[PDB]
């Protein structure tokens, strides 16, 4: 349900008393994924992939799908800021996301 | 009000009749004919017309002779046989616009609705379009001159609806149709320079004459727009249009490949039959 | 209202500062200006988004003209920082600024000079210019030729 | 090799793992990124047979990922394994050069200008070798336009689309011109 970009129903499923008793460390990372999706943030999603990687290390094959969501929001940001900029500095446009130009350059050129 | 008009050649051939029924008397003045048409729709469509005995004076220009009973009788009988067409205006065959035309047109401005004026030539030597629609409307002038009747040029086209095209095409048997291709294009591309050369050359001479030798204000205000539009193309350096010459020249290359390749395909049947027919007819002739 | 109607000349808002101040001071007309500023944050949003709205609207007016106002100099004449002008560009990316040209080396922007396809753009301009010269040349030529007939 | 779904272990000519090991060269080199993404990456066959040997997954994800630092360190296994084969040895010279120029066209396709620092760090080799590499691939390879070293930076233009896309037919125009000259030679005899 988070693959279809709807965090409001995620809040509706973590706010109900029925599924609240089965909550734990597993659903916290999903709350950070839904928070990064509703906030349209990228470095926060990398923080969710950094602090919770010790419950994201035992993650199933769907990790490729989560990386497809990360690269999908990255694609939205790239088509968001680059599209109005015909020719601009790489640090003036990468300073907004405060990320390195290595992964961004590799994904772009790819 | 009216953007364009449609004039059928029937009325101009009725001017050929105006030049036929003269009778060799020696007058050949600007015979005024009663123009008919369809003023209902926004576009004007002349179907047919008739004439009225019109005679002027030699010295005095303000003399003009019309007829109301003949107009109401010819228009009454013509409306009785065909009520789909009504009076619209008139037209004179004189090449020059005289001052009395405001009084001649004023009668059909009072009795009839707003009449359109058409100036043609007595001799069909003019290469340009003989029909010019001049609307009779009063316009406000910026210089402060009193409001008077002004003849503004309305664009005109010579077309036939159903039958006159067939009759003209059968009576001529010399004119050609559209016939897109080599001849109809290259004739226009050859004589077009004379089609603009006689017009511009015929106009700018009397224009330059009336520049220095002119008085009685000729509306010099429009000359500023004239030379302005003439100076709206200040010999462009063609710097930006180079890539456009690369595009049109690339289409030229496309026509080169189409001509060479397609003609090379046409050479098949010729350059095969030339051998297989000649050698077999030769070896089987005897 | 006449200044906000059309053709907004680039003027300083300091002349409007005292106009709004006396707009709050005088009670003969438009009295509830203190009611406009009733809330602590609503009036501040109306004022900041008001000056922002006119400082974007004048950009939308001068964007029609291709005069190349050189917004680097415009930022100097407006006496404001370029960072909130970049934020103004963040308002332009949602204000449909997709038809523009920026520069990596300099800071001058271009609202025109596209790829310019000669089959569409120069085709259109040459059509209107050449054809307009043809028919406009056609009207007053024979029209004046009829105007000179009255001299006889 | 698209019918590999119905293929099976054929002890008569070649084992299935040898058929995959032999088709991974023609598929890995003879195909571009859209051809791989359409044929093999979308297909589950290589996803099934990649678990047999972990090297092939490295030579596919490293090549598709454009990581030369590990592809050149692990390329020695492709060099030694490429030879000493019955039918695959005498062609070992073509796969190496063709794969190198294919990778250089892959990286150089999306890149207009390239500094020597990011290139030397990306490929993990000295500049003295890529100097003669690109120097030999300008005339010998014929991959892109002329290269310049006025700033010691790989900078190409590649005007191969706008005018050259129309100029791709001038070769058939000249050869067809000599062929219609032959057509003129058939005349009268």
């Amino acid at each position: 349900k988070i693959m279809l970009n709807t965090p409001e129903d995620v809040q509706a499923l973590v706010s109900g008393k029925l599924a609240l008793r089965y909550a734990g460390r597993q659903t916290e990372a999903l709350k950070c994924v839904a928070q990064a999706s509703k906030n349209r943030s990228l470095a926060d999603f990398e923080k969710a992939l950094t602090d919770y990687r010790a419950e994201l290390r035992d993650d199933p094959i769907i990790s490729t799908h989560l990386a497809k969501l990360y690269d999908n929001l990255l694609e939205q940001n790239l088509i968001r800021v680059i599209e109005p900029f015909s020719r601009v500095q790489i640090e003036h446009i990468s300073s907004l996301i405060k990320l390195s130009k290595a992964d961004v350059e590799r994904k772009l050129s790819q | 009000a009216v953007q364009k008009v449609v004039v059928h050649p029937l009325v101009l051939l009725s001017v050929v009749d105006h030049f036929n029924r003269i009778g060799k008397v020696g007058n050949q003045k600007r015979v005024v004919g009663v123009l008919l048409g369809s003023w209902q729709k926004k576009v004007l469509d002349v179907s047919n017309s008739f004439a009225v005995p019109f005679d002027e004076d030699d010295k005095d220009d303000s003399v003009w002779f019309l007829d109301h009973d003949y107009l109401e009788n010819m228009y009454g009988m013509f409306k009785k046989v065909n009520a789909r067409e009504r009076i619209v205006g008139w037209y004179h065959t004189g090449p020059k616009l005289h001052k009395n035309d405001i009084a001649i047109n004023e009668l059909m401005k009072r009795y009839c609705p707003n009449s359109v004026l058409v100036i043609i030539d007595v001799k069909p030597k003019d290469l340009g379009l003989p029909t010019e629609a001049y609307i009779s409307v009063e316009e406000v002038h910026d210089d402060g001159t009193p409001t008077s009747k002004t003849f503004e040029h309305v664009t005109s086209e010579i077309g036939a609806e159903e039958a006159e095209e067939v009759g003209v095409e059968h009576l001529l048997r010399d004119i050609k149709d559209t016939t897109v291709g080599t001849l109809s294009q290259r004739i226009t591309n050859q004589v077009h320079g004379l089609k603009g050369l006689n017009s511009k050359l015929l106009d700018i001479r009397s224009y330059l004459e009336k520049v220095a030798t002119g008085k009685l204000p000729i509306n010099h205000q429009i000359i500023y727009q004239l030379q302005d539009v003439f100076n709206l193309l200040p010999d462009v350096s063609l710097q930006e249009f180079v890539k456009a010459f690369y595009l049109k020249t690339n289409d030229q290359m496309v026509v080169v490949y189409l001509a060479s390749l397609i003609r090379s395909v046409v050479a098949l049947h010729n350059l095969i039959n030339n051998k297989i027919a000649n050698r077999d007819a030769e070896k089987k002739e005897g | 209202l006449l200044k906000l109607f059309t053709t907004m000349e680039l003027m300083r808002w300091s002349t409007l500062v005292e106009d709004y101040g006396m707009e709050l001071r005088k009670g003969s007309l438009e009295s509830p200006a203190t009611d406009v500023f009733g809330s602590t944050e609503e009036g501040e949003k109306r004022w900041k988004d008001l000056k922002n709205r006119v400082v974007e609207h004048n950009i939308r007016i001068m964007a029609k003209y291709y005069t190349r106002i050189t917004m680097k100099r415009m930022a100097q004449l407006l006496d404001l920082s370029v960072d909130e002008s970049e934020a103004f560009l963040s308002n332009l990316v949602v204000n449909k600024t997709i038809f523009a040209k920026v520069d990596r080396l300099a800071g001058i922007i271009n609202f025109q000079r596209p790829k310019d396809p000669n089959n569409l753009l120069n085709d259109w301009s040459q059509k209107l210019n050449s054809l307009m010269s043809l028919v406009n040349k056609t009207t007053h030529l024979i029209a004046k030729e009829e105007m000179i007939h009255n001299l006889q | 090799f698209l019918d590999t779904v119905s293929t099976f272990t054929s002890y008569e000519l070649m084992d299935y793992k040898t058929f995959v090991t032999y088709t991974v060269y023609v598929s890995m080199i003879a195909l571009e990124r859209p051809d791989l993404r359409e044929k093999v990456i979308k297909g589950a066959e290589i996803l099934e047979v990649l678990h047999s040997l972990p090297a092939v997954r490295q030579y596919l994800f490293s090549l598709y990922e454009c990581r030369y630092s590990v592809f050149f360190q692990s390329l020695a296994v492709v060099e030694q394994e490429m030879k000493k084969d019955w039918l695959f040895a005498p062609h070992y010279r073509y796969y190496v050069r063709e794969m190198r120029i294919h990778a250089y066209s892959q990286l150089l396709e999306s890149y207009r200008s390239l500094t020597l620092g990011y290139m030397a760090e990306a490929f993990g080799v000295g500049v003295e070798f890529i100097d003669q590499e690109l120097s030999r691939f300008i005339a010998a390879g014929r991959l892109h336009c002329k290269i310049d070293k006025v700033n010691e930076i790989v900078e190409t233009n590649r005007p191969d689309s706008k005018n050259w896309q129309y100029q791709e037919t001038i070769k058939k125009g000249d050869l067809l011109l000599n062929r219609v000259q032959k057509l003129s030679r058939v005349i009268n005899m």
